[PDB]
């Protein structure tokens, strides 16, 4: 017998009941609740907007971002180059240059991404090569003073 | 129509008191806005013991929360069930004790037990009889043991008349979670030993090994414990709500526990708490909850109940059931081990029985242990204050409030009085 | 037991093992061995 | 409200802060703007972000905090970079010339015309906020500025706002490498400064915080930028209990009352236990056990002293994230398990845990990756001990010969009060030793 | 609210992934975390 | 959980350790990624893992057999951490692998041996892959086998070691390196198997039809026996044979623990449908000498224990049946010793097939694991390879100068002619 009839709302007994309360539970709600939406790096733009100052601080900014992210170890840019490859090929295409990136975690659009492709394509035959992979990556390269050279 | 009035102090009694209010709302039917719509007509039998009146049929607990931070009463509030407290007993600080006997007790709680005792008043004589007060709290805090012991002071001194339960957790002996603890705890049992009617103690590792090996729970959380914890609390006064073959209030277990003055520390223990994956396994029985109550592991206090002989004992059945059971049972568990129970009580062992059980299980029972196997706790505790007072480490924060170094003495001088008190009765014979 | 059987039939044992001297097994088990292998070089398979 | 004021003193401050409050507006989700965007349907987020940012008018929040410099050059990179819009332009303090690696005129030439406006904008700061909970002090002790000008702003705090705690994230010379050469004459000045004036001390190195970099990080060529960003890491998830609610709360007077035995011993460690970069994190969840362990290894430690020859007096874990009360017991217990850790013999329980419930956050292009449990441990040992005698034979050997002591004698400082500072370091030694002796 | 409802619904979330039977253990490890 | 740890050492040891663990995964339908194929499901994808990592090490001082897992398509599986490179590789010196450059990473080897032996719960055993002709497979494989015995008792240790050829081999000093490695596996290796090159080469050539064998060819198959003999611990059957049963019950002294192998059902894809595969017919196919994994002729010894495990679809009917046939063949002898001498285990899960791999399915199998007094036939052929070597005394200066003595060389060589007089005691007969 149950003279307490219904299982009612709220926690009832322990090992019967959950501790959540009936009223404010039994589902998974709030398990990904994150509160703020991502933040970006403040000098990217997710739309490309070409022949802009804007758009030429946000690729100084993303070279000058990857060329310290790739110039850590003595040879990262060749075991990134390696890790980037991918297909076993030595030359890297839009979709390896991609999810390396994405690998390297930074919050980059998919456009700007494209457009860092095309400027580091420098033969425009649609595939990078070691010679432009570094050429863009150098240490100090001159694509990385584009971030100094802010008035051109 | 006798009245308990809730108070709960700091951060560990704000929380542990919330889940209290979580479950005795729910078992007599208040939703969280709070009106009434259970289905039972005994869940409105006795709600003046643990509800107010209003209009419209809401009906708001006596609770007065404290603590000297406003942060948890923002989380206290925020909850389900967070609704139902008037905002007028958010008595709140804005400093902060921060774990510091002396500044919850003289400084900072000076300042406030005079704005706390007007809430407490006011919930004292709304009411028709108080049957007492009840308190959860901490020891090892700084608001709960600092300020908490200053109500318990102030309130006893008001009301002499009148029960205290203090559900107040202590710290464990393998790991604590504050370093200044034992200063904590020790100055809070000299000021509770001669106030504190009766007290039940709670420790943390003890209701770990029980969420871990009783309710199979891998990773239990904060809160889970407040849950064993507010069934304890709502199982010590099932005889008061609702009716029974024996009704046993707070003061018929001060009665019955307590043989003397000083001797009023329990190890409180809780029967029906199987996982859920075996609620179909366990075949539940008055054998079974008898069993389950006596086992050492199940109890909530860190002491072990064989390192000592049980000077008293009670037990609160819950349930439709047989009183030959249990009478027959609570002989066989005296008369099988005759070794661990104390020679100059014959019966040491109480019985209550309510006919009304709690919500989703037909049987259940709460177990109150007065043992003197308890000062195996304090010995832990008055050890670790003897090597830290002994060098001074940590005394400027507290003599920096106007508690001299001597008032620290007598905090031991009561504290391994408890401890000879308790061991003298463990080896008291019949004879002498 | 032990001195009746155990102790004589490992005395008999070791004796014997004793009186074996250890270049002989080596160029025993050599010769079979190398018999094996020869059989298995010029032979289509071996079958038991 | 609870709400802290931090100053930022020296070069050194003021890089960290650039850093620091980076990570604050990444949390509150405040853009470098300035505005705090739209999220969902909530009243108000007011107790989120008031300990750090005041809510000026609509949608603007503004920093609480003091950037003061005797030199331009480093305040105006500040004005000139991501986050010009985001501070008060009176809150960042420049100066006419620096104090250039001078203790004397920090203090006493120079630092004089300047610690008065900022005491003016400490006044404004404090009017503006209901309850302020303690001053967090960063400085160099290294530096001219920052031992100079923080040694008379600390003892300015000390008679305005009596009795409140100050927290002090100083970065210390090093044993090994070091920028500059009059680094153990400033540090020795400056350590009867912070003796008696702030509350709570955590020392900071850089060759401990390099080599930290370098084999948790995978990073051998570090930038400043670098090391200031795990830095903020550290105040962050140290003053996170105050921002998000969280099981056992942990405030900066919870910090004093637990974590200083006597009021002349108040040096601390610091360590951040998870540290997995961006590319070698993969999927990998480390368990509860695991960071405590990580956190108490000698080498993840983020001041170069081995605490395997002192002894551990006080210490407290501020945990963030998805970690639950139970597993945090199971990984102190095997620590007190463990013997190559030793406490105090007076001191037989001595840890605090604070959990915090939010997750902590990462900067975009930042190394550390993305990590929901973390173990923020400052513990107090005798092992600084070992740091301070480590510069008191520093300076030992140069104040033989009178080197370097023409320019302190100049600019007004006196001669006498160098072996006041060196007998107050020579107290503070026999104080470490005599406490931690069983 | 939403921050300690998702402190509890991941500490729940735990436990549930948590205690499940893979049957390849034998060669097989899931974590540290879940072989806590 | 029951588990074994595996350990894969040199080159041998780590390329039959990406064959083994592509069956592993295989057996278990764990995918190359690591992850075996509605809010909890996404919450256990990617915030948890329902990644299986293996328990395994792969150690070699030479890097690019130790990168080639790294880049392969096992890049996933393991972690990064768990395979452990080196400068400069042993070079075929039993020397260098335990005394110079093998010393400095046996000290890195124990840290993950502890972090994998923290995450397990209850450990049985430890499986060892080396080849005990090279320099790292014989010095840092006794490097960590006397080390394992250190910190680690009643834990036992398995030994598949891939021994010489007796015509063919790729070394010049492989008889120097076995030698010394074998006094490393006789003290501290509890179960050790042997293996032999020449012996898979012929099985693959004749009833498998493949001419022109590589080692990946050889390692699908070796893969086969160490997978069959774990099998009883992940499956279940009829009649199980644990890791423990497999030292009772094959060792009947604790000098003799040296092991043949053998798997029965080696049929090509083409060939299958024509061969009729019983249990009858493939046991009498598991004693043929073409189908033994070492080359030796199990008539010129006798077996002492024998094991044999079975997969797939067998009653305990027709393996009885498949034990009595055995016995009265007059070309299989046993000891007279050993009555009952066969171990019969039962796995209900067929033979799984590597996908591209030669073999074809078959739903019976067996992995006969023998104790044989012809273990001492494989080892005098390696001795007189060591006699005739020593007396010139060449390759000594590169053992004596890199750290080694000449006194090492005479006392391994004294443990294995106690070996060579122990099979000749312990096969000796009683009769009449
Ligand atoms: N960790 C860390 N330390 C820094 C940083 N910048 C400077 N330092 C320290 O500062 C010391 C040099 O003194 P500074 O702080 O630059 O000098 P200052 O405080 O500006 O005083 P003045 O130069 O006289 O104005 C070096 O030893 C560094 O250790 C930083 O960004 N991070
Ligand atoms: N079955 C099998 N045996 C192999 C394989 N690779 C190497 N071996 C054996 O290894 C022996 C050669 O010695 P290695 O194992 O290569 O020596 P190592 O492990 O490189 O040790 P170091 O030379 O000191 O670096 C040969 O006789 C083979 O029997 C393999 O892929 N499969
Ligand atoms: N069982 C239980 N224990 C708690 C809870 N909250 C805090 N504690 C314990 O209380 C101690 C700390 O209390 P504290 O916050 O310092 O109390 P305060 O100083 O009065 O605010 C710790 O040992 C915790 O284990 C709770 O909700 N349930
Ligand atoms: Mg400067
Ligand atoms: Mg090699």
């Amino acid at each position: 017998p149950q003279p307490l009839g219904g299982p009612g709302l709220g926690v009832g007994f322990p090992g019967v009941t959950p501790q959540r309360a009936a009223a404010a539970g039994t589902a998974p709600t709030f398990w990904n609740w994150q509160r703020h939406k991502k933040q970006h790096v403040p000098g990217l733009l997710e739309e490309v907007r070409e022949g802009t100052f804007e758009q030429a601080q946000s690729d100084a900014l993303l070279t000058s971002l990857m060329s310290t992210k790739l110039n850590q170890y003595r040879d990262k840019l060749r075991l990134i180059f390696r890790q980037m490859d991918g297909n076993r090929n030595s030359l890297i295409d839009r979709e390896e240059f991609i999810r390396g990136i994405a690998k390297l975690r930074i919050n980059v659009s998919k456009a700007q991404v494209e457009r860092l492709f095309d400027l580091c394509d420098v033969d425009k035959s649609g595939e990078l090569d070691y010679e432009e992979f570094v050429n863009r990556f150098e240490e100090n390269g001159l694509a990385s003073a584009a971030r100094n050279q802010t008035r051109a | 129509m006798r009245e308990i009035v809730h108070i709960q102090g700091g951060q560990c009694g704000n929380q542990i008191g919330a889940k209290f209010w979580e479950v005795v709302s729910d078992e007599h039917g208040i939703d969280p806005t709070g009106t009434y719509h259970g289905d039972s007509d005994l869940q409105l039998e006795r709600i003046n013991v643990y509800f107010n009146e209003a209009t419209g049929g809401r009906y708001v607990p006596r609770a007065i929360l404290m603590d000297l931070e406003p942060g948890t009463m923002d989380s206290v509030r925020s909850g389900p069930y967070g609704q139902i407290f008037r905002p007028d007993n958010f008595v709140f600080g804005q400093t902060g004790a921060g774990n510091n006997w002396a500044k919850g007790h003289y400084t900072e709680g000076a300042e406030l037990i005079d704005s706390v005792l007007d809430v407490v008043r006011k919930e004292a004589e709304s009411c028709d009889c108080l049957q007492g007060f009840q308190v959860c709290h901490s020891l090892g805090g700084g608001t709960g043991s600092g300020m908490g012991t200053l109500l318990i002071s102030k309130i006893r001194e008001e009301y002499p008349d009148r029960m205290m339960l203090t559900f107040s957790v202590v710290p464990s002996p393998k790991v604590s979670d504050t370093v200044v603890e034992p200063y904590n705890a020790t100055l809070s049992v000299h000021q509770l030993v001669e106030n504190a009617d009766e007290c039940m103690v709670l420790d943390n590792e003890a209701l770990y090994d029980i969420c871990f090996r009783t309710l199979k729970l891998t990773t239990p959380t904060f809160g889970d414990l407040n849950h064993l914890i507010s069934a304890v609390m709502s199982g010590i006064t099932c005889c008061l709500r609702f009716p029974g073959q024996l009704n046993a209030d707070l003061r018929k277990l001060a009665v019955n526990l307590i043989p003397f003055p000083r001797l009023h520390f329990f190890m409180v223990g809780f029967t029906p708490l199987t996982s859920r994956g075996s609620q179909q396994y366990r075949a539940l029985t008055v054998p079974e909850l008898t069993q389950q109550m006596w086992d050492a592991k199940n109890m909530m206090c860190a002491a072990d109940p064989r390192h000592g002989r049980y000077l008293t004992a009670s037990a609160l059945f819950r349930g439709r059931m047989s009183t030959k059971e249990v009478d027959e049972q609570m002989l066989n568990v005296q008369n099988k081990n005759s070794s661990y129970f104390v020679e100059w009580i014959p019966n040491n062992v109480k019985s209550s029985v309510c006919d009304i059980p709690p919500k989703g299980l037909k049987m259940s029972a709460t177990f109150i242990g007065n043992s003197t196997a308890i000062q195996e706790m304090f010995k832990r505790v008055s050890e670790q204050f003897t090597a830290m007072f002994r060098r001074k480490a940590f005394l400027h924060w507290y003599t920096g409030e106007g508690m001299d170094e001597m008032e620290f003495t007598e905090a031991e001088s009561n504290m391994n009085d408890l401890v000879s008190e308790y061991q003298q009765y463990q080896d008291a014979s019949a004879e002498e | 037991w032990s001195t009746q059987v155990f102790d004589t039939i490992q005395g008999r044992l070791q004796a014997a093992v004793d009186a074996r001297d250890p270049a002989a097994i080596e160029s025993r088990l050599k010769t079979q061995y190398d018999q094996y292998l020869h059989t298995t070089n010029t032979k289509v398979a071996v079958f038991r | 409200m609870r709400e802290v004021i931090s100053i930022h003193i020296g070069q050194a401050g003021i890089q960290v802060g650039n850093a620091c409050w980076e990570l604050y507006c990444l949390e509150h989700g405040i853009q470098p703007d300035g505005q705090m965007p739209s999220d969902k349907t909530i009243g108000g987020g007011d107790d989120a972000f008031n300990t750090f940012f005041s809510e000026t008018g609509a949608g603007k929040h503004v920093p609480r905090c003091i950037f003061l410099d005797l030199e331009p050059t480093v305040v105006d990179e500040v004005r000139t970079g991501t986050y010009r819009q985001l501070f008060h332009p009176e809150q960042l303090i420049s100066g006419k010339e620096d104090a250039a690696n001078n203790f004397a005129r920090g203090h006493y030439t120079i630092g004089k015309e300047i610690v008065d406006l900022a005491l003016d904008r400490i006044r404004k700061l404090a009017d503006n906020c209901t309850g302020l909970q303690g001053f967090l002090v960063f400085n160099a002790v290294g530096g001219g500025t920052g031992s100079g000008l923080g040694s008379l702003l600390l003892e300015r705090l000390s008679v305005d706002y009596g009795k409140k705690s100050k927290l002090g994230f100083t970065v210390y010379p090093s044993p090994q490498v070091s920028t500059a050469v009059v680094e153990p004459y400033n540090s020795v000045l400056s350590t009867h400064s912070l003796l008696e004036h702030t509350d709570v001390a955590v020392m900071l190195d850089n060759e401990a915080i390099y080599d930290i970099c370098r084999r948790s990080l995978d990073i051998e060529r570090p930038t400043y930028t670098n090391l200031n960003r795990l830095i903020a890491q550290v105040i962050s998830s140290l003053t996170a209990s105050l921002r998000f609610d969280g099981a056992l709360n942990v405030d900066i007077t919870e910090f004093q009352t637990n974590l200083v035995p006597y009021p002349r011993i108040h040096f601390m460690l610091s360590s951040y236990a998870p540290i997995i970069s961006a590319e070698k994190a993969y999927h990998e969840q480390l368990s509860v056990a695991e960071i405590t362990n990580a956190a108490f290894e000698p080498a993840s430690m983020m001041v170069k002293c081995d605490p395997r020859h002192g002894k551990y007096m006080a210490c407290c874990l501020m945990y963030r994230g998805d970690v639950v009360p139970k597993d945090v017991n199971a990984s102190v217990a095997t620590i007190k398990t463990k013997r190559t850790i030793q406490f105090v013999d007076w001191c037989p329980t001595g840890f605090k845990c604070g959990i915090n419930y939010q997750p902590p956050t990462v900067v975009p292009g930042g190394d550390l990756a993305k990590v929901q449990r973390a173990v923020c441990m400052i513990s107090n040992s005798t092992a600084i001990g070992e740091i301070f005698s480590r510069l008191d034979h520093k300076f030992d050997l140069m104040y033989a010969k009178r080197a370097f002591v023409h320019w302190y004698v100049g600019e007004g400082m006196e001669e006498g009060e160098f072996s006041e500072a060196r007998e107050d370091l020579a107290a503070l030694e026999k104080d470490f030793e005599e406490v931690g002796a069983e | 609210r939403a921050t300690k409802q998702r402190y509890e619904e991941r500490a729940e979330m735990y436990d549930r992934t948590r205690q499940q039977h893979e049957g390849g253990s034998c060669i097989f490890g899931r974590l540290p975390p879940f072989h806590e």
